[PDB]
């Protein structure tokens, strides 16, 4: 698994708000620049395509030789009990669906150049909740080719219930490896799928083991982008501010160039990456059902205070028990107190 | 418009920032929710055997959805059984959650409301798909996207517009012009100015 | 005028102007390495930096402008008031 | 002139101590007991 | 009807949360007792009293925590650590810093 580095690739649309002629600053996932993404193969003299990871986003750019790239299987472990949310090309139309899918170790394809087309992905579905099919497309040239010929980048995001798809398509003559450059995409789908998604795959076409294929996936992280707009509403230039000082000066001047002189710059250079957890041990739980659910309460011109201590705060169980008419917290947040530690309770 | 059916005495949970067995484990609103959420009670037509997620390994994402009626070796899906003569904060309870955006796209889902004629090189109170405002309305000769409505400017004001009825662009002014100076003597010396 | 048979390239009169504004209690040259061992965190000085409140330094040292009115006090009584007109023109002090 | 400067920065240093309004004078205690429904509307006074 | 308070007292009653390893000198976010934030772990030296959890400064920052477990002090720094100047020529001529 070589690495080959992305040298400014990898810039979306974040936002759906329409901007013209603004260097706004953004603060969302993106791919940081010159990153080292890994290199996958297809060469016959072999065929991977291992379960990735899906954190905040992957970055996915194939260099495909003759249609060998068809398209994903997003889900959550691949299994009976989670759904899987395909976006697979049939040779002629394309259909996105989020059903129970049940497939094979290896979601092969076949190509019409061997006189057998037997779409193979996955064996049986049940209980779909979403299901689209279109035909904007035509029937992709099952036929081989001796070099690569174009370059397709794509990157995929969900949030809020929310499966945004962006894409990009480029004709280059390479022969080895990812060109450098700055690559901006476009939404092409919104769609709405429910489910929640941490690994992918990618289907490729076999002939009976394909020719030539490579494709590269990186993983966005948390940073701080400039962006520049023209009179079109495009993007033109853009700026990882967390990897070089010129970069940092950059930010903080607001403006793509800069004049001779000395500036002080902000700080966007280090960033949180592990959590730090301290509670003190304590395992006993608390007398919820002896205070709540006691055999007789008092009336309210002679009510009682009771003193709470050394427990452990679980609301959960109450959850599969009672439903409470009204609870309202003044002070504190209602969604706060899961992870909150007291010095006296009555 | 996402529609589930829940017990009376949990609509409360149906809110951005709450806990409790919906907001927990079934469905959970985000915090920047624009939305509108009603809710009634139907416990006539509604009788049935109906589940809801009681626990669960970690809590939801916002509109999050799972349809796992087993996790592990247990099937955490408890029942409760709706019916009349039953105790109203236990009564079946439709919910239909909306969710509205306003971005710069053709508009789909409108209010009635019947369209006037239009006035140019005058100062009026226009309205614009719901864009209320005030200006001097002139035709425009700016170009626009095949989607976009209205362009801002760098100050985020609303300069251009396109209406609807005829798919064209307009040009939008402040009704005062720039700054007027007034030379007059004393009061008490003369009125003329 | 500076004394050519002592370590300082300061006068006298120099020296003893310096030694009377005690600049120890602003914090103007302070180190970052007792500021981070966490002994005298609760100094005056170390919140500053700790909140982003830096102090500059100028850009002309003490030894480059002693050497300005060491070099503007050879000149008055070399030269005196004509070398800030033209070139410098020597005379003896006694005519000037 | 060093006393004023010194004074000037000591007074910004301490400034810091006032709430402005929120429940807190510091930006932990109220990110950890508020959600961010209603945590903003405290944050705003502190940075304004 | 409840009613919590929060000090600086040893806590009696707290959530259900699993305690992680401690790791210093570096930039991490941190969570002693539901007071989450975000700094510098360092082992320090300084004395508190016999139920004192965190100390504070001038401008009510803390900076000094004692940790639940093993009952030690903990010193808390920013990240970012000081200024930086960045001297360069025009962009137009040269892009070296
Ligand atoms: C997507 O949801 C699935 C199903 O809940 C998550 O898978 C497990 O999540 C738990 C949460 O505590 C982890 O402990 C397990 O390790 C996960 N995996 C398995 C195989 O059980 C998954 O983590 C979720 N993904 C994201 C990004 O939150
Ligand atoms: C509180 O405890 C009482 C018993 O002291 C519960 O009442 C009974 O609980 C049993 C549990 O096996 C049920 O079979 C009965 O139907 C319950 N009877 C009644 C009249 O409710 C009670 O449910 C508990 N909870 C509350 C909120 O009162
Ligand atoms: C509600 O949830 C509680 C908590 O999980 C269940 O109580 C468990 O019941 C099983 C089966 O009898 C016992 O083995 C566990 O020890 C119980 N756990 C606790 C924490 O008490 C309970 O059965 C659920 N159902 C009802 C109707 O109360
Ligand atoms: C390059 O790849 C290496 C692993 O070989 C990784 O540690 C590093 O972060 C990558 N990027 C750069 C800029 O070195
Ligand atoms: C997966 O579920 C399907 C549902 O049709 C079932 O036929 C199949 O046996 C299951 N496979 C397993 C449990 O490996
Ligand atoms: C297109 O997909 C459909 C399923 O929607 C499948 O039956 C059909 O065979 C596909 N067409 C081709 C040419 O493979
Ligand atoms: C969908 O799930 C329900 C609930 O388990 C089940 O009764 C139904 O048969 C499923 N649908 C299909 C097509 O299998
Ligand atoms: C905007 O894009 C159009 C094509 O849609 C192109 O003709 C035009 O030159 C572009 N204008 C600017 C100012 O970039
Ligand atoms: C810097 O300045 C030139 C000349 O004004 C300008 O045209 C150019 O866009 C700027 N360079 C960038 C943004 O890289
Ligand atoms: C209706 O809308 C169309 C399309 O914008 C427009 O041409 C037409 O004038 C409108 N009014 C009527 C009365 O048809
Ligand atoms: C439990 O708490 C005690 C007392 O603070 C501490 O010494 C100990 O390390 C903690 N953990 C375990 C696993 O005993």
């Amino acid at each position: 698994l070589t690495q080959v580095s992305s040298s400014r690739r990898g810039v979306y649309y974040n936002d759906d708000i329409f901007r013209s002629d603004v260097l706004h600053l953004t603060q969302d996932y993106f791919l940081p620049f010159h990153s080292n993404l890994t290199q996958y193969f297809s060469l016959n003299i072999y065929f991977d395509n291992p379960i990735l990871k899906f954190g905040d986003g992957v970055y996915f750019a194939a260099t495909e030789k003759s249609n060998v790239i068809r398209g994903w299987v997003f889900g959550s472990t691949f299994d009976n009990t989670t759904q899987s949310a395909i976006i697979v090309n049939n040779s002629t139309h394309i259909i996105i669906r989020v059903c129970y899918f049940n497939l094979c170790k290896d979601p092969m394809y076949t190509v019409s150049a061997g006189t057998q087309v037997s779409s193979w992905v996955y064996q049986s579905a049940f209980n779909c909740t979403y299901d689209r099919v279109e035909k904007s497309f035509q029937l992709d040239t099952s036929p081989k080719t001796g070099n690569f010929t174009d370059l397709r980048e794509f990157v995929f995001k969900n949030r809020d219930g929310f499966f945004t798809v962006y894409q990009t398509y480029t004709p280059v003559n390479l022969l080895r490896g990812l060109p450098s450059g700055l690559s901006v995409l476009k939404p092409i789908l919104k769609l709405p799928f429910g489910i929640n998604i941490t690994s992918f795959r990618v289907v490729m076409a076999m002939f009976s083991v394909p020719e030539s294929a490579a494709y590269y996936v990186g993983n966005l992280k948390q940073s701080t982008f400039m962006l520049s707009f023209n009179q079109n509403g495009t993007i033109v230039d853009a700026v990882d501010c967390s990897q070089d000082p010129l970069a940092e000066l950059k930010c903080t001047t607001k403006s793509f160039n800069v004049s001779k002189g000395i500036y002080q710059t902000s700080n966007f250079r280090v960033s949180p990456v592990t959590e730090v957890v301290r509670f003190p041990n304590i395992t006993n739980l608390c007398p919820f059902d002896k205070v709540f659910n006691a055999t007789r309460f008092p009336s309210v011109y002679a009510w009682e205070r009771t003193k709470i201590s050394d427990c452990v705060a679980d609301y959960t169980v109450f959850y599969n028990s009672t439903s409470f008419s009204t609870f309202n917290c003044y002070g504190v947040s209602p969604s706060k107190l899961i992870d909150l530690c007291f010095t006296s309770v009555y | 418009a996402d529609t589930f059916l829940i017990r009376f005495s949990e609509v409360r949970q149906v809110a951005p920032g709450q806990t409790g067995v919906i907001a927990d484990y079934n469905y959970k609103l985000p915090d920047d929710f624009t939305g509108c959420v009603i809710a009634w009670n139907t416990a006539k037509q509604d009788v049935g055997s109906y589940f809801y997620r009681s626990h669960r390994s970690s809590k939801l994402k916002p509109f999050e959805r799972d349809l796992s009626s087993e996790e592990n070796g247990v099937r955490t899906l408890s029942t409760y059984d709706f019916n009349q003569y039953v105790p109203l904060e236990y009564q079946a309870t439709r919910v239909v959650v909306l969710s509205f955006e306003l971005l710069n796209a053709p508009a789909t889902v409108c209010g009635p409301k019947l369209s006037t004629s239009l006035v140019k090189n005058q100062c009026v109170n226009f309205n614009f798909n719901g864009f209320k405002g005030t200006g001097v309305l002139t035709d425009s000769s700016k170009t626009f996207q095949s989607f976009q409505q209205f362009g801002r400017d760098a100050s985020d004001f609303t300069d251009s517009v396109r209406d609807p009825q005829t798919l064209r662009i307009l040009d939008i002014s402040p009704c005062s012009f720039g700054g007027v100076s007034v030379i007059t003597p004393g009061t008490n010396t003369s009125s003329a100015v | 005028l500076p004394d050519p048979l002592k370590p300082t390239k300061r006068s006298f009169i120099e020296d003893l102007l310096y030694n009377k504004v005690t600049l120890a209690d602003a914090g103007f040259m302070k180190q970052y390495a007792d500021c981070l061992g966490g002994i005298n965190a609760r100094d005056l000085i170390c919140a500053q930096k700790f909140n982003g409140l830096t102090v500059l330094p100028p850009l002309l040292t003490d030894d480059m402008i002693a050497a300005y009115t060491a070099a503007l006090i050879s000149g008055t009584a070399t030269a005196g008031w004509t070398f800030g007109a033209g070139a410098a023109l020597q005379i003896p002090f006694a005519m000037q | 002139v060093v006393n004023q400067n010194a004074q000037a920065l000591n007074t910004l240093v301490k400034q810091l101590s006032s709430n402005f309004g929120a429940i807190s004078s510091a930006l932990n205690d109220i990110l950890s007991r508020l959600d961010k429904v209603e945590a903003e509307v405290q944050i705003d006074r502190l940075i304004t």
